[PDB]
Order: C-alpha cells, then sequence, then structure tokens
C-alpha cells in the first residue's frame, strides 16, 4: 505494498504537475 | 543567505496557505482547515495559494486514488508518522522536482484532511511538521535553497 502504491500515486502526480511546470 | 531553516519556517507558512485556499476551492468541512489563521499576505502565502490552484483539476482525477488507497491504509495517531515517511521517501527515491515537492504539500493534505474525518482532531500541526521535518532531512529544504528559497516557485504553471 500500500505504501508504495500510494507512493507510485505520488510519481504520477507528480509527472502531471511538472508537464504544467514546463 | 538561505538557510535550510530559513525554507523550513517559510514551508510552514506555504503550507498553512496551501491548506486553506486548497480547501476552500473544494469546498462535509474541515473546520480546522477552515478556520486556520494564517500570517499576513506575503510572498509565501502567495505561493501556497498558487500551489492551491494549479492542483484545481489534477486533484479531482486523483482523489478516488488516494481516498481509496486511505481508507484501505487506515492512518492514525500511532502510525501517522511511520506512513508519511516512508512514502515521501519513495517518492524522492529518484530525485527532487518541483512537482514532487508539490505532491508532498498535496499528500500532507489529503493526509490531514482524511485524518480528521475519521476523528482525530488537533493533528494539522503534527502533519504540517511531518512535511517541514521531511524536507528538511531529507535535503529538500536545501534544494529549495539551492533555487533561491520558495520565491522560486512562484508562478510555476
Amino acid at each position: 505494498s500500500l505504501l508504495e502504491k500510494l507512493a507510485e500515486e505520488l510519481r504520477q502526480l507528480a509527472d502531471e504537475l511538472n508537464k504544467k511546470f514546463e | 543567505s538561505m538557510s535550510e531553516e530559513q525554507v523550513a519556517q517559510d514551508t510552514e507558512e506555504v503550507f498553512r496557505s496551501y491548506v486553506f485556499y486548497r480547501h476552500q476551492q473544494e469546498q462535509p468541512a474541515d473546520p480546522e482547515m477552515v478556520t486556520l489563521p494564517l500570517q499576513p499576505s506575503s510572498t509565501m502565502g502567495q505561493v501556497g495559494r498558487q500551489l492551491a490552484i494549479i492542483g484545481d483539476d489534477i486533484n479531482r482525477r486523483y482523489d478516488s486514488e488516494f481516498q481509496t488507497m486511505l481508507q484501505h491504509l487506515q492512518p492514525t495517531a500511532e502510525n501517522a508518522y511511520e506512513y508519511f515517511t516512508k512514502i515521501a521517501t519513495s517518492l524522492f527515491e529518484s530525485g527532487i522536482n518541483w512537482g514532487r515537492v508539490v505532491a508532498l504539500l498535496g499528500f500532507g493534505y489529503r493526509l490531514a484532511l482524511h485524518v480528521y474525518q475519521h476523528g482525530l482532531t488537533g493533528f494539522l500541526g503534527q502533519v504540517t511538521r511531518f512535511v517541514v521535518d521531511f524536507m528538511l532531512h531529507h535535503s529538500i529544504a536545501r534544494w529549495i535553497a539551492q533555487r533561491g528559497g520558495w520565491v522560486a516557485a512562484l508562478n510555476l504553471g
């Protein structure tokens, strides 16, 4: 895992945010 | 010119504004976030408010996923610190960037809101500290200082 899957979702969220930042 | 401690103090101010304005957008309301006192309007307050707005659309798409996984996680006062640290460590394991810093603020918000909705009051300061101390101890506060401080987060997006 739950903790790793939550971290995975956060990386994916961070990816979409970074796309908007650039 | 920009120590880690200075960024840490700024982070608390940014996060409080982030929590208040993100919750204000999304609005049962969390009165602890509705009434959260904020320092007078500042550049740090502006960062947290802008970082809240840029996630307005995206956050709704991820609500179902995070809320399902937080329900499965069953975070409590006894395990919140451990779970936050392990999740935050894995997030930054491959590197630091502004998206992941903003994602960390968002997870702190989601974690604090979730525990409140399940009865854990007076814990918003604890989660704020989780965020601040994690950044300080895992080189994220220094990373922000290398970029010139939280002012570099201004106008992202």
